[PDB]
RNA sequence: UUGAGAGAUACAAUUUGGGAAGAAAUUCCCAGAGUGUGUUUCUUUUGCGUUUAACCUGAACAGUCUCAUCGUGGGCAUCUUGCGAUUC
């Protein structure tokens, strides 16, 4: 949800390496039998490939990302787009106060 | 035709000319600009020779 | 201080102090904070310099801040010692502006370290 | 074993290898231009022309352990390209503090370090020890000893790692060695007569060769154990084997192979011993020694075709006569080529294309006509070799083997 | 914006129309302005307050 | 095209005589 | 040094008025449009009204072209030209007070004290070359 | 008095006593930076060529100006709003300008002028690392470039493989000092229009917007793929 | 006379395109490109380009004392008639 603590957590595992709660969350809801996962950053290398997932991540994963991305709100979610464009700014004022200080 | 086929030869081949105001350049081809590196600037490579074959050193 | 960017090296900064020697030699600057940010607000600066040795670095770091709007250069040097010697004066000086003339005997000096200053911004 | 050719107007002035331990060997290389050039040994083309983000390379150099690439431009930047991404992706890493003057020649001490001589006669010293506070800024100047009349450039600029020096010799002919900390010369000598156009060193530094202009190779030691606890190199010995200049040298040594390669203006390589100079041999190469072909005859019409850089020449037997040429200038790089028997076709190639010529004898002179085949001239060529008067077989730089006027099945090799 | 003024701005603040007038026409300006109300320049006394 | 070609021509010329200079361009 | 003040704050008065008049104006541009095209005939022909679409009203001055009122004829024209001339002489009044507050704060610099000589250079511009000596 | 639209709409010319450019308000009411506001009802904040850097491209005449009112766009190097503010103006409600800078001194007045717009949401990330704003927003339909840096190519095309769709617009704005200084603009503008022909931006023009700007060039190209 | 190469710059016709008038012939407005005839700008190019030079600098104004500033008187109106600037 729009809980600032856990937007700001994400948002700094998404700024650094990918570990998080959320994605050992996903490392439990796709564990069927050791399958292929597409990362966004090559640098989230540790929850890429820690614990049985076959990870890939160079140069067509870009192009497939640039599909999902460019029709997350189409049917991804039950959201619309002034919604996740809200979430978005909402996420974004809230790292930046955190960053930049004040 | 001896005294201007050099001025056809690059009138045809140069690119880029006016209109006006204005000025229309050919983008090349992913042909030459992968095949070869650029040329070298001939204003270094004739700084640096010419600074081999400077006077001071007397060469013969 | 990390906060005190461009600084000069050694044969920069030598360069530097020698066009601020014969500047306040020809009485064409300003030395102290409150003057070189006065002839930032009038126009009459060439180039700025600061020295990266006082203890509050922010008592300097807001004539940078509008060095950036009238683009004039700036420098930091590492002594404030050094830039007072410089400047020929008893005391310490933080900063000190080279003030504009064009029938000046070290306009080209001036124009040198200037060029000098701004290839390294 | 290989060459790879360029076309018109294309020089290289400076050229690194780099060979992380386990990858490919990476061959990098500048031009007279604002990009560097990294080729892939395979092809024999450039497969990553990276324009480098500052003005035009005047020197390029390697760090120790081949991470990163120094190219020192002619705006006085020194500018960093991350190397370590894998072979033929380059990336920009840090433009070091500016300077006036252009830097000339580039080293680096380490990974920490990089030198670099300048065309003001100043040898700076970078710092481009990544995490640390003076990252990328200068962090000394040397000054060496102008000429009287002339401007002082300094030409080459070596790391001696056994010692703790850089080596620098410039165009006034002086070589001097400088203490690195303390950023200081310790001795300097008078040797050559005019600029010193390359110097390099062996693995235990105990002997500096150096070259330049006035085509003598003078070498400089501290072999003696005296000589090694009072760091006092000598001038100990110089040979004339050039005959016009020395633009480049280098040396390897190892169990089976101690060697330094020089080779200048005149056209010729020449190979003397490292521990070996002033006493042993040397052997001077020929100028030329074709591997690669650039003459082929015919015996009918006593006919002989031969390709020099973009044209072609034609010249009969009778005393001789010049029948025909071709100065394609759409072309801007050749290489192999070759006659139909009976005289009739000739096919010149390139890596990018080929091209197809039919040629009829109109007496004293030839008549030569294009004939457009596009699978010819969008294939890479490296040999035509002509299985009857129409049939010929074509190897393409990608490992292809065509039959036109198709295709051969080539089993694999044991990698 | 007050941060990036000299301090002889900050020591005329408050007084730009005294400032003003005795700059457009010849006269000696103000030294107080809105300073002037300093617990320090009330401790002084004469021209020392100015100072 | 004529009354769509000749209405834009007009209205093109009404626009932009109302912005522009002949003798005090190069003033 | 009061009558350098009254120079001076003329001259900050016409400073502030010339920027913040410039500020308010639109200068017509002047810069080497370039278009890249495909092979050589898009080059050979006329660019046909890619982006002018009049080859008479929008096409040669670029401030706005286009896609399909008091006194226009000359009122409007000199007035712009007359707030042009307003700020060229905004300008001609602020580099004659610059130049006589340098002439001013010369002299008062002059009268200070230290050691000083007049140095005169070949035309007879006279300046004033102070000893390299420092305040004590 | 009288305002006639331009090629972009959310772009105006204000003429009458002074034929000046002008945008739209979405901040209802007020300036941001002191720039004059024209009511002719409505509400108009006028650009300036000298101040920005767009409207300097505007002023010289860009046809296929990508930024468009129907869009969103990434603005790469602002650091405050005195473009962005006029790229919300232009774009309106609709859409969206992510300004994403590095240096946070005028980042301050970034998310300020931020908080008033809507419009405008801010990356305060250096633009060489996307990927540490990969979880913020992607696909844009244009991305505009104001870095100074001297991989200004290199940035941009980082920046467009990952948030650019497909056929859209780059509007690359081109320092020749912060490359190669002593040498002139037409060569280092050349070099530049190849090193971004390098990556899929066909080039379709540049202009060196002189009477503005010493030695700049404003780029505009496509988005192949 | 830069030996050669490229840019602006006058004259002439021959033209390329967007609109408006006409039956077309063609006209009219606008914006342009190219070739011949003059000036001129930039890069090699040789006798040699000057092979030294320029500039800064060391305790470098001042006994016939030098300089500054404010005044006073006088010359120049057959004109240094004098600028918040030295007219002698």
């Amino acid at each position: 949800a729009a809980n600032a603590l856990e937007e700001a957590n994400s948002i700094i595992e998404g700024k650094v390496s990918s570990q998080l709660e959320k994605l050992l969350e996903e490392i439990k809801k796709d564990k069927k039998s050791t399958l292929i996962v597409s990362e966004t950053k090559l640098a989230n290398a540790i929850n890429k490939l820690g614990l049985n997932f076959n990870v890939v991540s160079d140069a067509v994963t870009l192009d497939i990302y640039r599909a999902i991305k460019e029709y997350l709100p189409e049917l991804l979610p039950g959201m619309s787009d002034n919604d996740l464009s809200k979430m978005s700014l909402g996420l974004a004022h809230s790292i930046g106060r955190h960053k930049l200080k004040f | 035709i001896k005294t201007k086929k050099r001025k056809t030869l690059k009138n045809l081949r140069k690119d880029s000319v006016k209109r006006g105001k204005f000025r229309v350049q050919l983008l090349s081809t992913t042909q030459d600009s992968k095949t070869l590196p650029p040329k070298k600037e001939s204003s270094i490579i004739r700084s640096k020779d010419r600074w081999l074959n400077r006077k001071a050193l007397n060469k013969g | 201080n990390p906060k005190a960017f461009p600084l000069a090296d050694a044969a920069l900064t030598q360069q530097i102090l020698d066009v601020v020697q014969q500047a306040a030699n020809l009485r064409q600057l300003k030395k102290g904070a409150n003057e070189a940010t006065k002839t930032l607000n009038r126009g009459i600066s060439e180039f700025i310099i600061m020295a990266a040795d006082c203890e509050p670095i922010e008592i300097l770091l807001h004539l940078p801040l509008l060095c950036e709007d009238k683009n004039v250069p700036y420098v930091f040097v590492p002594s404030r010692v050094a830039l007072g010697r410089a400047c020929g004066v008893s005391r310490p000086v933080i900063a000190a502006s080279i003030t504009t003339n064009d029938a000046s005997a070290i306009k080209t000096q001036i124009y040198a370290v200037k060029d000098k200053i701004e290839t390294l911004l | 074993e290989m060459v790879i050719e360029g076309g018109k107007d294309r020089s290289i002035e400076g050229l690194c290898w780099s060979n992380v331990n386990g990858e490919s060997l990476r061959l990098f290389s500048i031009g007279g231009s604002t990009v560097v050039t990294e080729w892939d040994l395979a092809t024999g083309l450039p497969l990553r022309n990276y324009d480098c983000n500052s003005g035009v390379i005047w020197s390029i150099s390697i760090n120790d352990s081949q991470d990163k690439l120094s190219v020192g431009c002619d705006n006085g930047t020194v500018v960093l390209i991350d190397i370590s991404g894998g072979p033929g992706v380059l990336e920009h890493d840090t433009i070091l503090m500016r300077q006036e003057a252009r830097v000339l020649t580039l080293a680096w001490k380490k990974d920490d370090f990089v030198i670099g001589g300048c065309s003001d006669g100043r040898i700076r010293i970078w710092s481009a020890q990544k995490n640390d506070e003076n990252m990328g800024r200068l962090l000394h100047t040397m000054k060496v000893d102008k000429a009287k009349k002339e401007s002082t450039l300094v030409w080459s600029v070596i790391y001696l790692p056994r010692t703790d020096q850089i080596a620098s010799g410039d165009s006034t002919g002086s070589i001097k060695f400088w203490d690195f900390q303390f950023a200081t010369l310790n001795q300097s000598f008078k040797a050559h007569d005019a600029d010193v156009l390359c110097l390099t060193t062996d693995t235990d530094n105990n002997y500096v060769f150096s070259a330049g202009v006035d085509r003598k190779i003078f070498q400089f030691s501290q072999n003696t154990n005296k000589s090694q606890k009072n760091n006092r190199w000598v001038n100990s010995s110089n040979r004339l084997l050039h005959g016009n200049d020395i633009r480049a040298i280098c040396a390897y040594q190892s169990k089976g192979a101690d060697f330094l390669v020089s080779g200048g203006v005149e056209k010729t390589l020449v190979i003397n011993s490292l521990t070996s100079f002033s006493n042993g041999n040397y052997r001077k190469m020929p100028t030329v020694e074709p591997y690669s072909k650039n003459v082929l005859v015919n015996k009918e019409q006593r006919l002989v075709v031969s390709w020099s850089e973009s044209t072609v020449k034609i010249w009969t037997m009778g005393n001789y006569k010049l029948v025909c040429k071709l100065t394609l200038k759409d072309d801007q790089n050749i290489s192999t080529c070759s006659l139909s028997p009976d005289g009739q076709v000739l096919v010149v190639g390139r890596p990018s294309t080929t091209k197809v010529f039919h040629l009829q004898p109109v007496g004293n002179k030839l008549k030569v006509t294009k004939l457009d085949n596009d699978l010819l001239l969008r294939t890479s060529t490296k040999l035509v070799k002509f299985i009857d008067n129409s049939k010929i077989v074509i190897c393409s730089c990608e490992d292809d083997v065509f039959i036109v006027d198709q295709e051969v099945e080539l089993l694999e090799v044991t990698s | 914006s007050l941060a990036k003024s000299p301090a002889s701005t900050i020591q005329i603040l408050g007084a730009e129309k005294a400032l003003f007038r005795a700059l457009k026409t010849k006269h000696d300006t103000p030294k107080y302005g809105l300073l002037y109300h300093a617990s320090l320049v009330g401790q002084a006394t004469g021209k020392n307050k100015g100072k | 095209r004529k009354y769509l070609n000749k209405l834009i021509k007009r209205n093109s010329q009404n626009l932009r005589s109302w912005d522009l200079e002949e003798e005090v361009r190069d003033e | 040094t009061q009558d350098s003040n009254y120079v001076r704050t003329l001259r900050q008065i016409e400073l502030k008025k010339l920027e913040k008049g410039a500020k308010q104006l639109m200068f017509k541009s002047s810069g080497n449009h370039t278009i890249f095209v495909d092979s050589r005939e898009k080059m050979n022909e006329f660019t046909p009204e890619k982006f002018f679409n009049t080859t008479s009203e929008m096409v040669n001055r670029s401030e706005n072209r286009l896609t399909k009122s008091i006194m226009p004829k000359e009122s409007l024209d000199k007035k712009k030209l007359k707030k042009f001339k307003q700020v060229k002489q905004h300008l001609q009044r602020e580099t004659q007070l610059k130049q006589v507050q340098q002439r001013m704060d010369a002299q008062r610099e002059l009268l200070k004290k230290g050691s000083k000589k007049k140095i005169v250079d070949s035309s007879g511009k006279i300046s004033f070359k102070w000893k390299k000596q420092r305040k004590r | 008095v009288v305002i006639e639209p331009h090629r972009h709409a959310g772009v105006y010319i204000a003429r009458g006593k002074e034929d000046l450019l002008v945008t739209k308000n979405m901040a209802p009411g007020e300036s941001v930076y002191g720039e004059k506001r024209i009511s002719v009802k409505v509400e108009y904040r006028v650009w300036n060529p000298f101040r920005s850097k767009l409207a300097a491209g505007i002023m010289g005449g860009l046809d296929e100006l990508f930024i468009a009112p129907g869009k969103k766009v990434l603005y790469l190097g602002a650091a405050s709003g005195t473009s962005v503010s006029h790229v919300s103006d232009v774009v309106g409600p609709e859409g969206v300008v992510y300004a994403v800078e590095f240096s946070h001194r005028p980042g301050r007045e970034l998310i300020s002028m931020a908080k008033k717009r809507p419009n405008i949401i801010p990356i305060i990330e250096d633009a060489r690392h996307p990927q540490k704003y990969r979880m913020l927003i992607g696909m844009v339909d244009c991305v505009f470039a104001d870095v100074a840096q001297p991989d200004q190519a290199r940035i941009i095309a980082l920046n467009s493989h990952m948030f650019l769709k497909d056929q859209g617009g780059v509007v690359i704005s081109i320092k020749a000092n912060c490359i190669d200084s002593t040498v002139d603009a037409e060569t280092v503008f050349a070099r530049e229009v190849q090193k971004l022909r390098e990556e899929r931006i066909k080039p379709l023009e540049q202009l060196t917007l002189e009477p503005y700007e010493r030695d700049h060039c404003i780029v505009v190209g496509r988005y192949m793929r």
